[PDB]
RNA sequence: CUCUGCU
RNA sequence: AGUAGUAACAAGAG
């Protein structure tokens, strides 16, 4: 008697009980050591499916570049990065044709979005490279980074906060001859200052960091991800609008749409399809990734669809879409940490950085990295390896999802004048393209027309791992459809346990989840029941708040066994404070704060619930009640909970690492900055509500709402004489403190 | 609320969008902002001022009860954005698309089940 | 040559708040200089309106809304319009 | 002898 | 030793 989870597919169908066939309830396999080796591997890889293509050195940065653009056609299944102009732009001419006006509308969209866009938008994003530091850094950070350089090189031109003018200062930055930039070296603190040359700065300003994806579930090899620098990030984002702009658009175009967004938009465009289809039609639908999607989506081929696009539009707005693809087709990688090498006879570790890999000698490597290191040296300049060709991770999306539903509208009858036709949805490297024709023969010579135009425009299905079958059943992005979307549990169930927000933010955030899985993934209300015991338990333990009539003993136990035998109504307490759990499947949407309101004591209410406890800590509106909840699969997500501020919504201590490393002095800096934007909140409250206006310093605003609020206040009687004049000589004093400097 | 029977039936829930937030209906999100800011932070307001009777009202009723109020101003911000601005969401659903039936979704649509519920207090004329 | 006659004949801060307004509006000073002395002056006869002028039973009698940023003059407008109740 | 446990 | 797996930990920085 051998007992086979598996055989349950025998009976259940494979769709119905998928949740079956995801281990999410082990760790994800995370990344051990440098990710060094991974970045070569992505650039050889890279310049080996491009290696047909013609060669050349740039004369700004001078690293050698490869353009497999126009090059001889594939002779073979494999991945090739040889697009071609002609087909790509053909291709955008018949997504125009056959959607009129859609570049014309998009163009106009993309000019108000550029037009009311402020620099402050680039804020948004995280872990964007910072080449000041040459490491990454909050895109916050790595902003007034560059911003404070900027202005420290006469680049004076982004106080009118528009991000316009933050691209012209990048181009501007670029084209001066020489930089400065400021240095910590502690060897004792020395703010030292470093010049930069024309070259190193276009060098480092092109640069694209590279690291590795940890948590990432379904693959067994680790691959490397690249985030880029704050001068590429502006462009970025402008290319990204326009692209998501022209993606609303398109039918077959679903990345833009999300969650549940996406299954509707998803499940209503199969539906169309199996609709129009003709009844004597054979049907058929292929599930499929694109092998090497990322590494040959070529750059140029997106600066050829941007100029496409932004045909007729005023050239200016052709210049501001069109800059991102050409840095991007000069592109650097950074390599990395670089890596360890072990001493066994003397017993000694020590870490190479990957600056020294185009010199170091080739007998410290094994084998795989030996040859790594051999065919990656002709790129390597300054400690990066070039990466013309290909798109190492990269953030146009939106942009490869559009040519992805170029090609896809292709197979319209009228484009592809054969009874054979074919459509689907496409999203970022993946696709679910139906087929109808007459007969068999008919789908195979619809597929293969497919297979061949993508190769034409660079896109390389993957048929190592992509299957064809009658229409009705299909996979698109972890989505499994059969006749319907299922629910799919597993998935979701990383994101249940403690969040880890805090006790109050966490607690919400668990019965949220609860009941958006009962909601959106099917989740019974008995394995609901069972999930908010499971998950109570989980949160007790984690935060030591067992109840206090419990024997179990803790650091915490003292203090809640102190407030249980306080209380006099039991029911009333938070479970963060040893008070029952009242949750059921009835209240899973009521903050517990209101769920237990009138069960609470009218002083533990107080204490509770005191506006003046120092825990609470609220920073702008922008991060009040919300949360990032990183799913098993996806991009970040911003999940926003219900619930009352209460002492429980404390700050977990912050990351203290930096105090012994050479960076300290931005954390001082921080502090410095959040010292002076807590005053400024006391002199304008809204400030944090929504964000302020203005071009005078921050001390003359301050000053001046003193003065005012000082005569209003005495107006109304609420200060005296000497309170007034006090007021105004120590704003007298400030006055002179700032002019004597 | 009151509790009706649940009864087992093959639900067929179709993804929609719906209401989470009803919001104040009679003021657009521009005017519940305004008022916001008139409750809020009557200083900070700027140039702007209240126009419609809806927002006087509001704003005058809210600020009574707002009297003396220590609450973080942001936390009281936050709280009346929710409150006025509607805020919508797509969410497979089977029954009534309203807000008091969809914050009560989980609990009355089941993959198998409908649970009979009604949601107390008035209900929109709408 | 005018401009250099607004520099050399009005106070210090009253050009410097003329310059500051308009550059926050957007024009280009250099070009458009008898919008710039327009301005000066204004201000500066605000300023004489409002000096020597003290309420007492000493304190600035006259706040001068003019000559400040939109967002500081319209605070100041709203503080005193809410305190004594004055129609904004 | 001090600092750090995601920097 | 062992964890682990394409590179690391088996403390690190002063
Ligand atoms: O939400 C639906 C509808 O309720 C479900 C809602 N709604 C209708 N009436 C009210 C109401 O009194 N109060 C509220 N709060 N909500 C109401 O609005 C939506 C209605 O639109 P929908 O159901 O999507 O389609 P339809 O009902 O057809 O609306 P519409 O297409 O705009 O037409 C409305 C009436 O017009 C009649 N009609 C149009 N034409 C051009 C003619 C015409 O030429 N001759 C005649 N005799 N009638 C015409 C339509 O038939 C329909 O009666």
């Amino acid at each position: 008697m051998d007992v086979n989870p598996t055989l349950l597919f025998l009976k259940v169908p494979v769709q119905n009980a998928i949740s079956t066939t995801f281990p999410y309830t082990g760790d994800p396999p995370y990344s051990h050591g440098t990710g060094t080796g991974y970045t070569m591997d992505t650039v050889n890889r890279t310049h080996k499916y491009s290696e047909k293509g013609k060669w050349t050195t740039n004369t700004e940065t001078g690293a050698p570049q490869l353009n497999p653009i126009d090059g001889p056609l594939p002779e073979d299944n494999e991945p090739s990065g040889y697009a071609q102009t002609d087909c790509v732009l053909e291709a955008m001419a018949f997504l125009e044709e056959s959607h009129p006006g859609i570049f014309e509308n998009s163009c106009l969209e993309t000019m108000e979005i550029v037009q009311q866009t402020r620099v402050d938008k680039l804020t948004q994003g995280r872990q964007t490279y910072d080449w000041t530091l040459n490491r990454n850094q909050p895109a916050a950070t790595a902003l007034a980074n560059t911003i404070e350089v900027f202005r420290s090189n006469g680049l004076t031109a982004n106080e009118s906060g528009r991000l316009i003018d933050f691209l012209k200062d990048v181009m501007d930055s670029m084209d001066k001859e020489e930089m400065e930039i400021t240095t910590h070296f502690q060897r004792t603190i020395g703010k030292k200052k470093q010049r930069l040359n024309k070259r190193s700065y276009l060098i480092r300003a092109l640069t694209l960091n590279t690291m590795t994806k940890d948590a990432e579930r379904g693959k067994l090899k680790r691959r490397a991800i690249a985030t880029p620098g704050m001068q590429i990030r502006g462009f970025v984002y402008f290319v990204e609008a326009l692209a998501r702009s022209i993606c609303e658009k398109l039918e077959q175009s679903g990345l833009p749409v999300g969650g549940n967004e996406k299954k509707a938009k998803l499940a209503n465009v199969v539906r169309k399809m199996m609709t129009n289809s003709q009844d004597t039609e054979l049907s058929f639908t292929i599930t499929g990734d694109n092998t090497k999607w990322n590494e040959n989506q070529n750059p140029r081929m997106f600066l050829a669809m941007i100029t496409y696009i932004t045909r007729n539009q005023p050239e200016w707005f052709r210049n501001v879409l069109s800059i991102a693809p050409i840095m991007f087709s000069n592109k650097m990688a950074r390599l990395g940490k670089g890596y360890m090498f072990e001493s066994k006879s003397m017993k000694l570790r020590t870490q190479v950085p990957a600056e020294m890999l185009a010199n170091i000698d080739l007998k410290y490597f094994n084998k795989s990295t030996r040859e790594k290191i051999e065919k990656i040296r002709p790129l390597l300049i300054d400690g990066t390896a070039s990466l013309s060709p290909g798109m190492m991770m990269g953030m146009f999306n939106m942009l490869s999802t559009v040519l992805g539903v170029s090609i896809l509208n292709l197979g319209q009858k009228k484009y592809t004048k054969t009874t054979y036709w074919w459509d689907g949805l496409q999203s970022s490297d993946d696709f679910a393209l139906i087929v109808n024709a007459p007969n068999h023969e008919g789908i195979q010579a619809g597929v293969d027309r497919f297979y061949r135009t993508c190769k034409l425009v660079g896109i390389n299905m993957s048929k190592k791992k992509s299957y064809i079958n009658r229409t009705g059943t299909f996979e698109f992005t972890s989505f499994f459809y059969r006749y319907g979307f299922v629910a799919n549990f597993s998935m979701e169930l990383p994101s249940f346990g403690v969040s880890g927000i805090n006790e109050s933010a966490d607690m919400s955030v668990g019965v949220t989840v609860i009941k958006n899985n009962m909601i959106n993934n099917d989740l019974g209300p008995a394995t609901a029941q069972m999930a908010l015991q499971l998950f109570i338990k989980d949160y007790r333990y984690t935060y030591r708040c067992h109840r206090g009539d419990t024997q179990i003993q803790t650091r915490r136990a003292f203090e809640l066994k102190k407030l249980w035998e306080q209380t006099r109504s039991k029911a009333g307490l938070l479970v963060s404070d040893g008070g029952p759990n009242l949750y059921n499947i009835r209240n899973l949407h009521i903050p517990e704060v209101c769920l237990k309101w009138e069960l609470m004591d009218e002083d533990y209410q107080g204490r509770l619930c005191n506006p003046m406890n120092p825990f609470v800590s609220h920073k702008e509106i922008d991060s009040v009640n919300n949360a990032v909840v990183m799913p098993a699969h996806g991009p970040a997500k911003s999940m926003e909970y219900d619930a009352v501020a209460t002492t429980h919504s404390w700050i977990p201590k912050r990351n203290r690492s930096i105090l012994n490393t050479s960076q300290r002095g931005i954390l001082e800096d921080e502090q410095m900055y959040q010292k002076c934007c807590n005053l400024f909140e006391k002199f304008f409250p809204s400030s944090s509500y929504r964000r302020p206006v203005g071009i005078s310093s921050m001390v003359e605003a301050m000053v001046s709402r003193a003065r005012i609020d000082a005569r209003i206040d005495f107006e109304s009687g609420r200060i005296k004489k000497e309170e007034f004049a006090e007021i105004m000589k120590i704003c007298s004093t400030i006055e002179e403190l700032r002019r004597q400097k | 609320g009151t509790f009706g029977p649940v009864h087992f039936r093959n639900q067929v829930k179709i993804r929609r969008r719906v209401d989470i937030n009803p919001g104040h209906a009679d003021l657009s999100a521009k005017e519940a902002q305004d008022v916001i800011m008139e409750v809020v932070f009557p200083n900070e307001v700027g140039a702007r001022i209240l126009t419609s009777e809806s927002q006087l009202t509001i704003t005058k009723e809210k600020k009574k009860e707002l009297q003396d109020c220590k609450i973080a101003p942001l936390m009281v911000a936050y709280m009346l954005e929710r409150e006025l601005v509607r805020k919508t969401r797509f969410l497979p659903v089977a029954g009534g698309t309203s807000s008091v039936y969809i914050e009560v979704l989980h609990l009355t649509q089941g993959t198998c089940w409908e649970q009979m519920y009604t949601p107390g207090g008035e209900v929109r004329n709408d | 040559g005018m401009e250099d006659f607004v520099r050399q004949c009005f106070n210090p801060m009253i050009v410097e708040l003329a310059e500051k307004a308009m550059k926050e509006y957007g024009e280009d000073p250099k070009i458009e200089t008898n919008k710039f002395a327009s301005i000066c002056t204004h201000l500066e006869v605000c300023f004489m309106y409002s000096d020597f002028h003290f309420i007492d039973e000493l304190k600035h009698r006259f706040e001068i809304i003019e000559g400040r940023d939109r967002t500081m003059a319209w605070t100041v407008v709203n503080s005193i319009c809410n305190t004594t109740g004055v129609e904004k």
